[PDB]
């Protein structure tokens, strides 16, 4: 009996610390403020892609937006995320601009989004959001060119279908 | 100079005005309704001074003098936390026209001093005394007091209080010894507010372990401050981070140091141990509950520092930091264990130890409602704050207003027959004590002057009649509405109040 006993000891200890050794991935998003920001070029870590936004009060867009993203987050874990408030970082811009996410792959900013016009403004979906990306992941749900087809003027078109069909 | 001391004496008057008026509408029992903001989005609703008082405060020494005030006259007596910072208040205000008048605050300290002496005298014989000596003396008393206490509408009905609290808190009979810590209450949730009971013994209530079998008696547990989980090696990883190594070596070791030390504390009996909390000690081991569960274990852990006074002064062991230090001081007698969940919820034991017979009791208080954790609890602590100020005292007075305008009355007469420069001062005394019946008037809401011209004419015509009632807005004797205190609740509160007006008048 004392053998069977004892001798689960074993069985128990460095078996539940058999599972001490541990490792991860990401997943959702964390709220940070700017206590990170300074050193965070070089907090990248190794080829992990990161993203930012910025934030004000009372935009009806800029809150839209910050839906966009925690949702996409689901779908792609590796990369992690960012939400920021403007009042942290330099003091009169953010007041005259829009979000701004300046992606940093542990290096300098690639791609800098700022004011509401190159947005769109509000006829945003998951779509419009996703192809603008083109540069984190290498999937893109295959969409070979996705622009709505920017509607269109009616006199220029008119021209080019008669040199082409009868040419 | 003169223009310093007197901008600073003005400006230390109008904070307190300010501060008193602020909880000046609260007084009595028809104190009314206000909320307050903390400015964290929260709003609160309540009719009590105390903790409204405690709550909020200015960077200013004037409040802090009546904070102190305040929480001095509720450690003192227990109530009436209001009426003082009204007295002092009133105080005030007279103080302000009397050295407008142009007074030496020495003169005026000394002719509030007699005015004090000759004011106790008079309470002292206003105010009837009765018996206290015997169980029926303070049995018919405390009836006086919870029919002349807060609606008793469940505590009669309930009573976890009536009888529970006077009769096991008896024991101590030592007069004007009794300290709080004597009496440490449990709670827990389940069962039926039906009983709350007696041992005289600590009542424990957390779990225990998992075992065989736990009931027996023996020599004391022997309690332990102690720690038995390894210290945390000297880095995150070790050198070499595989299979090969690392199990080798350090298995030997842990398993060494997590036997070594029970061996040792298994040397003085009982195999039995009480534990501290875990906020610093991390990984509580289990093969050492393994090994103790071979030694008849039976331990409870996770244990509190307030208890952790009261217990080694309900059973008389010293306690133990480490393993180092083992001699004496370590145990105790006990005569059994393991009270269980009968009939309800909230498990918990009941070591009923008489090594030290040095008085001591405890009180519990189940229920089918959390909601009677929360309506049977600390009603216990006022009322046993109630039989515990009677120890000394063992006279009463009624209330409605009746002393202030009887003090008044006779202070109009002292000040009119010591003619002299402190009769003016002593006769502003008399007037500023007399105006506590006008405010439970308003609170009832009445026209206060002809009320209190009234009063005070009955009271030139016997100098003992009735008092305000509450109940039909009306002028009826407390001998039938029986509402009645103490008389240290109201000496205490006069003496102290006039000395702190005295000390604040005297600096500068």
């Amino acid at each position: 009996e004392d053998e069977r006993a004892i001798e689960m000891y074993r069985r128990r200890r460095l078996a539940e610390w058999k599972a001490t050794k541990l490792k991860n991935k990401f997943g959702e998003v964390l709220e940070i403020s700017g206590k990170d920001y300074v050193q965070e070029v070089t907090k990248a870590g190794e080829g992990l892609w990161v993203i930012l936004h910025l934030y004000k009060q009372g935009i009806p867009l800029c809150a839209l937006i910050n839906q966009h993203l925690s949702g996409l987050a689901r779908k792609f874990p590796d990369v992690k995320f960012i939400k920021a408030i403007s009042t942290t970082c330099i003091p009169n811009y953010p007041d005259r601009n829009l979000p701004t996410i300046f992606v940093y792959l542990e290096g300098d900013i690639k791609a800098q989004f700022i004011g509401p016009l190159v947005f769109g403004g509000m006829n945003l979906t998951r779509d419009e959001l996703e192809w603008k990306l083109s540069e984190s992941g290498a999937i893109m749900t295959d969409l070979e060119e996705n622009p709505k087809k920017p509607i269109e003027d009616v006199l220029l078109s008119s021209v080019r279908r008669s040199v082409l069909m009868k040419r | 100079d003169r223009d310093k001391p007197a901008q600073i004496r003005f400006s230390n008057i109008s904070a307190a005005k300010a501060v008193a008026d602020a909880i000046r509408t609260s007084l009595g029992p028809k104190g009314m309704d206000k909320m307050i903001q903390d400015g964290k989005g929260d709003v609160t609703i309540t009719n009590d001074g105390a903790t409204i008082l405690k709550q909020m405060q200015v960077l200013h020494p004037a409040a802090r003098m009546l904070v102190e005030l305040s929480k001095a006259q509720d450690i003192e007596a227990g109530d009436g936390t209001t009426s003082v910072v009204i007295i002092a208040g009133s105080l005030l205000d007279s103080c302000t026209k009397l050295l407008q008048k142009g007074i030496h605050p020495t003169i005026i300290s000394e002719s509030f001093q007699k005015a004090l002496e000759k004011g106790i005298e008079i309470l002292t014989d206003m105010s009837r005394p009765v018996e206290l000596s015997d169980r029926e003396t303070l049995l018919n008393s405390a009836t006086t007091s919870l029919n002349s206490k807060v609606v008793s509408q469940y505590s009669s009905l309930l009573s976890p209080m009536s009888v529970n609290a006077v009769m096991k808190v008896i024991d101590p009979a030592t007069a004007t010894s009794v300290d709080l810590r004597d009496i440490k209450i449990v709670k827990k949730l389940g069962g039926t507010i039906d009983d709350c009971e007696l041992v005289e013994g600590l009542v424990l209530t957390q779990k225990v372990s998992n075992s065989g079998i736990t009931r027996v008696e023996k020599a004391k547990i022997g309690l332990i401050q102690f720690c038995l989980s390894a210290p945390k090696t000297d880095m995150d990883n070790q050198i070499v981070v595989s299979d090969y190594a690392q199990m080798d070596r350090v298995l030997r070791e842990e398993r060494a140091y997590i036997l070594n030390l029970v061996k040792q504390i298994k040397k003085t009996g009982c195999n039995v141990l009480l534990i501290q909390k875990s906020i610093l000690r991390d990984a509580l081991s289990d093969l050492a509950l393994h090994f103790l569960n071979k030694m008849k274990i039976m331990v409870i852990k996770d244990i509190e520092r307030e208890d952790i006074e009261f217990i080694c002064k309900t059973i008389g062991t010293k306690p133990v930091a480490h393993i180092d230090q083992f001699t004496a001081d370590m145990l105790g007698s006990a005569e059994l264990a393991e009270e269980v969940n009968l009939n309800g919820s909230g498990k918990l034991l009941k070591i009923t130890g008489c090594a030290s017979p040095g008085k001591t009791v405890t009180i519990v208080v189940r229920g089918s409602n959390k909601l009677v954790i929360e309506e049977a609890e600390r009603s216990i602590h006022d009322a046993l704050c109630v039989i515990r100020c009677l120890v000394k005292k063992r006279a009463l007075i009624a209330g409605g207003g009746a002393p202030e305008i009887e003090l008044a009355l006779r202070l109009t007469e002292y000040s009119r027959t010591l003619s002299g420069m402190e009769s003016y001062c002593v006769r502003a005394f008399a007037d500023a004590m007399e105006v506590i019946p006008s405010t439970l008037a308003e609170n009832a809401g009445l026209n206060p002057i002809s009320t209190v011209t009234e009063l005070r004419n009955r009271h030139a015509q016997g100098e003992k009649t009735a008092g305000i009632n509450v109940r039909k807005g009306g002028i009826s004797n407390i001998l039938e509405e029986l509402v009645v205190q103490p008389l240290l609740v109201s000496v205490s509160a006069l003496t102290l109040a006039t000395e702190t007006v005295r000390s604040i008048l005297k600096i500068d």
